[PDB]
């Protein structure tokens, strides 16, 4: 059984900041590429940061970038994201999803109702 | 003093290129597609070229002493001739096909199928055995060649009492030569217009370099086909009308070079057409 | 006396057989199109003007064209797409501007893009509504992409005489953003063809008939292609 | 209250967890390792099978051990006489994408479906020679990924709707509705004794479902990723399976364990199909690589390679005599291997 | 608590299969073996049949 479990949401006033990690288990997953996604009350799904199991970043949406950065480490089996100064906007549910294969460039449909689940998730209030 | 040597590696050489594409075409499978029926027969007419006119003709030319029945003189001479018409057309068939697929994409599709290529293909070998049937004409004459007054038994191709000899040289010249040089001319004229307004338009690097290739062999196509068969309609036509003119200036600058020019074209062929194409690559899975 | 039953089955297979040969002719003469699409994209209006699975049929200079249209298997979605690898095309349908509909519409691209079953498949690209996108932008890009503050049009690009400037760059910000995805792999393989379009007419959308022309073309010269 | 039921799923997860780690006194590679190797297998086609126009999505041996049904995306379903190579049948179908199939036990009909949505059932026993829709099965909503026969007129499906069903094929009505998956259903697999069914899923992991009760008796974890095929052990208390993490686990019903691994450091290529020989002793694996490997399935090391296809397999499937083994794939041909 | 609709139906399932009685692996393993063993010499992939006996030879 493969799992990944999110800690430190909680609430942080505007233009400050936190650190959310999930550490992942049942797998071995060096091969794999992760996502952060997020959902804001009243939304669906969109998706946030994107790191090759390189280690090398891929892509932020537009939104955060600039604000939110993300890293991983393959020798303890973490993934995290630094959210830096905060505005009302980002908040929201964060989740650790991941993409579907190993060794891979395609990966989706991180976003959607019963994918994106993986990893949930933790609720973050600016 | 040693043509002789270079008379047998273009002899090996063509039987070799030609012997190979006719089995991966066939031994591979995975293809049969209209352009294999027609790579296939063009390699099969040529090896027809390539084991007749060395051992009866480019041969006893060299020696001026054929030795043979009368019916081995007029067997193999049509047969020679079968496949030089051969040749001809299923490089303009060729060319047709090379136009659809370009310049009509999808409209190829609709009427380009196995039914028709083999229709083509048979007329194409249909009729090329029914315009060298003057063949059955060619026959031994007995020209003193030797130092103890013995003949040479060379064979000739001789339409007796008349300016026939003429009207012969020059339909074959305008039905075989000019036409389809003509017709090959404008069809890949065409696609080499259409690649190049598109490759200027558009500048896929890599896209870029394949149309630049493409269209750098048509040319090569067109240019060999003018160079390798021209100067034999050429030196035919030309005695057919001044025969002392000609056999003059054609000794003189040896008959011997032209004939094997246009020989070449059984070694060339399977070149352009199969060993340089990248799906032939399926020779490997066939013999290896 | 078995031999009586091998002649009866060769004679079914002679029948069998003639049916597949016409069949492959007429398989060989159809398009298969499939129409995919962002959510709100207006995947209907370039079907309109132009249960499972939804066919339309079109013919333009006598060829003929099948789309596969939209519903079903919608979203989840990644072991149905397989199926339409064998496509002469993917009409793929954006409408440029709630959620970031216009980055799930990039990363939805991405991943038809780099899919190692989909490496060959090439893909018509509608931006559509772009009359929406010019009332929003006259009346947003910024919001969800900052790269937007700093964007010029290329040289290249064609707008309409008259057309508002803060416009026409937000139709050639989001083009862009979706051909640096196609430029970034396949070495040329594959091609994008981006179009912008709206619910209008359908001079733009018969771009498809010439898009599958470029695209069937570069298909056979591959066979020409050298070593 | 939701956050006692949630802490309640996971202590129960805990005790599922040690009683399998209870059951572990020893691994197959422990129990089997004295017994002498399969040694080399090797095949040959014997026969090729050639006439579809697209990729072939589906086959399936019949029970007389010599038909063959096909399925791909120009169509049409082609029933094949193994021996002769000869068509018996050519199908028309109302909707090409056809993405499964399967051949009644008795030889009397044949199923297929996909992204139409239904299964539709087709009588060869015609009067007319003319194969005919006998009826269709709608009320799937998702892509049918799976179907297989039962006698008495029924028929197993599975879709995209994460949901597997029962059908009575007579009245086109479902009666029975398996639940439990979240992700696709990708494959079913019949027990010998048609009472069991296993359901494999795209959430990397497998059901065994109690036909008759309509439930599930036991899930099965342990793969990363989706898994794309399952096929049962011949003796009814084991499950093949192989998915796109690019291995195969053998999982023991009794232990409720995975009791063995099979895998190799230079396959990165997915699982598309799995099959097991008479003895239950030769694994067989199809994948994205066009080879089809052959496993020593105690052992689980590989005993041969079966080379050939120009593009990926998409279904293995073995003859119930075991005479044979029949492989599919996206070039459009079909081959018999010996 | 509208998701607890679903998370009783993870409860319960999952406490109906902690109640499995299950087989320590030592003896499942060895029985699957003896089963292979057993039918060896009835299956033609892994031991061969001659051409004469083989209708795909
Ligand atoms: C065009 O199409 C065909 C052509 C010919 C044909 N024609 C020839 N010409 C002379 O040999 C000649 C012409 C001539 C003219 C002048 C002014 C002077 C001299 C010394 C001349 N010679 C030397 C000589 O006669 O000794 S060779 C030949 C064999 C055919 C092979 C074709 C491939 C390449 C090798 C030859 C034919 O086989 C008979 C069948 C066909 Cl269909």
């Amino acid at each position: 059984q493969v799992q990944l479990q999110e800690s430190g949401g909680g609430l942080v006033q505007p233009g400050g900041s936190l650190r959310l990690s999930c550490a992942a288990s049942g797998f071995t997953f060096s091969n794999y590429k992760m996502n952060w996604v997020r959902q804001a009350p009243g939304k669906g799904l969109e998706w946030v940061s994107d790191i090759s199991q390189s280690g090398a970043s891929i892509s932020y949406t537009g939104s955060v970038k600039g604000r939110f950065t993300i890293s991983r480490d393959n020798a303890k089996n973490t993934l995290y994201l630094q959210m830096n100064s905060l505005k009302p906007e980002d908040t929201a549910v964060y989740y650790c999803a991941r993409c579907p294969a190993p060794f891979t460039r395609d990966c989706f449909d991180v976003t959607s109702t019963t994918y994106a689940y993986r990893g949930q998730g933790t609720q973050v209030t600016v | 003093a040693v043509q002789i040597l270079l008379y047998s590696l273009i002899f090996l050489l063509s039987v070799l290129g030609n012997t190979l594409v006719i089995t991966v075409l066939i031994r591979n499978k995975r293809m049969r597609t209209v352009t294999n029926i027609f790579l296939l027969s063009l390699a099969v007419s040529d090896l027809m070229l390539c084991l007749f006119c060395m051992p009866f003709n480019l041969i006893p030319n060299l020696l001026k002493d054929f030795i043979f029945g009368s019916a081995v003189c007029k067997t193999t001479t049509y047969f020679m001739g079968t496949s030089v018409s051969v040749s001809t057309f299923n490089l303009v068939a060729i060319s047709l096909e090379r136009y659809g697929a370009i310049c009509k994409p999808l409209q190829s599709r609709v009427w380009q199928t196995k039914s028709h290529a083999l229709k083509v293909i048979a007329a194409t070998w249909c009729l090329s055995f029914t315009i060298m049937t003057p063949y059955p004409i060619y026959s031994n004459l007995v020209p003193f060649t030797k130092n103890n007054n013995q003949t040479a038994n060379m064979c000739r191709f001789l339409l007796p009492n008349d300016v026939m000899q003429q009207s012969w040289h020059t339909f074959l010249l305008l039905i075989l030569f000019l036409i389809p040089g003509i017709v090959m001319m404008v069809a890949y004229g065409l696609i080499s217009l259409e690649l190049y307004q598109g490759i200027k338009f558009e500048a896929s690097a890599a896209n870029l370099m394949a149309k630049k290739r493409v269209i750098r062999m048509l040319i090569v196509i067109v240019v060999l086909f003018f160079l390798c068969w021209m100067p034999i309609f050429s030196a035919n036509a030309w005695r057919a009308y001044d025969t002392a003119s000609a056999e003059r200036r054609l000794s003189g600058t040896p008959i011997s070079f032209i004939l094997l020019l246009s020989y070449t074209s059984s070694c060339v062929n399977p070149i352009i057409y199969c060993f340089m194409n990248k799906r032939f690559r399926l020779g490997f899975m066939a013999t290896f | 006396d078995q031999r009586n039953e091998e002649k009866a089955q060769r004679e079914a297979n002679k029948k069998i057989e003639k049916q597949l040969q016409k069949d492959k002719q007429v398989y060989r003469a159809t398009h298969r199109l499939l129409l995919l699409g962002a959510g709100e994209s207006g995947k209907n209006t370039i079907v309109k003007q132009m249960s499972g699975i939804f066919e339309t049929k079109f013919q333009v200079d006598k060829v003929n064209f099948h789309m596969f249209d939209v519903g079903a298997q919608r979203d989840e979605r990644r072991k149905w797409i397989q199926c339409f690898n064998d496509v002469t095309a993917i009409i793929f349908v954006v409408a440029s501007s709630q959620t970031n509909r216009l980055q799930a519409a990039l990363k939805l691209f991405d991943s038809i893009w780099n899919n190692k079953w989909l490496r060959d498949t090439s893909v018509i690209l509608f931006l559509n509504k772009q009359d929406l996108l010019a009332e929003k932008v006259l009346a947003k890009i910024e919001d969800y992409f900052p790269e937007f503050a700093r964007y010029t049009t290329p040289e290249d690009a064609t707008p309409e005489p008259g057309e508002d400037p803060r416009v026409t760059r937000a139709k050639y910000f989001i083009r862009d953003e979706f051909l640096r995805i196609s430029t970034a792999s396949g070495d040329g393989r594959h091609y994008c063809y981006p179009h912008f379009t709206c619910a209008v007419d359908t001079e733009n959308i018969r771009r498809v008939f010439n898009d599958c022309r470029d695209i069937i073309q570069r298909m056979h010269l591959r066979q020409y292609e050298l070593l | 209250e939701l956050d006692q039921l949630r802490q309640e799923a996971e202590q129960l997860k805990n005790q599922i967890r040690d009683a399998r780690k209870a059951c572990a006194d020893a691994t197959l590679s422990q129990i089997t390792n004295n017994i002498d190797p399969v040694g080399r297998i090797q095949m040959r086609t014997r026969r090729t099978l050639r006439g579809h126009l697209a990729k072939i999505y589906a086959m399936h041996w019949g029970t007389d051990s010599r038909l063959l049904v096909s399925a791909s995306q120009d169509g049409k379903l082609i029933i094949w006489d193994s021996y002769t190579t000869n068509k018996v049948h050519a199908i028309p179908l109302r909707s090409s994408w056809v993405m499964t199939c399967a051949y009644a036990p008795s030889g009397n009909y044949v199923a297929c479906g996909g992204l139409d949505n239904i299964c539709s059932i087709y009588n060869l026993k015609t009067r007319e020679g003319n194969v005919r829709v006998s009826r269709e099965l709608a009320g799937h909503t998702g892509y049918l990924s799976c179907c297989r026969f039962l006698d008495d007129n029924q028929i197993v499906t599975s879709s995209g709707d994460t949901t597997c069903a029962l059908w009575d094929i007579e009245t086109g009505q479902q009666t029975t509705t398996f639940t439990g998956h979240t992700g696709d259903v990708m494959s079913l697999s019949l027990a010998p004794d048609t009472r069991l069914f296993v359901s494999g899923a795209c959430d990397a992991s497998a059901k065994l479902w109690d036909v008759r009760e309509g439930m599930c008796r036991q899930t099965f974890t342990g793969h990363e990723s989706d898994i794309n095929a399952i096929c049962f052990f011949p003796n009814g208390n084991a499950f093949a399976t192989g998915s796109d993490d690019a291995t195969c686990r053998l999982f023991d019903l009794r232990a409720d364990q995975e009791l063995m691994t099979y895998s190799h450091d230079n396959i990165i290529c997915g699982i598309t199909s799995v099959s097991f020989s008479k003895s239950g002793r030769l694994l067989l694996a199809g994948y994205d690589d066009f080879n089809c490997n052959v496993w020593d399935a105690l052992k689980a090391d590989r005993a041969g390679v079966l080379a050939g296809h120009d593009n990926r397999v998409s279904c293995l499937g073995v003859t119930d005599d075991g005479m044979a083994v029949a492989t599919g794939s996206w070039d459009s041909f079909l081959k018999i291997w010996n | 608590t509208a998701s607890i609709a679903q998370a009783r139906k993870l409860v319960e399932q999952l406490k109906m299969e902690a109640n499995i009685d299950r087989i320590k692996v030592s003896k499942a393993a060895a029985d699957l073996m003896a089963y292979c063993e057993a039918h060896a010499k009835e299956d033609p992939l892994l031991t061969p049949v001659p051409a004469s006996e083989n209708p795909f030879r």
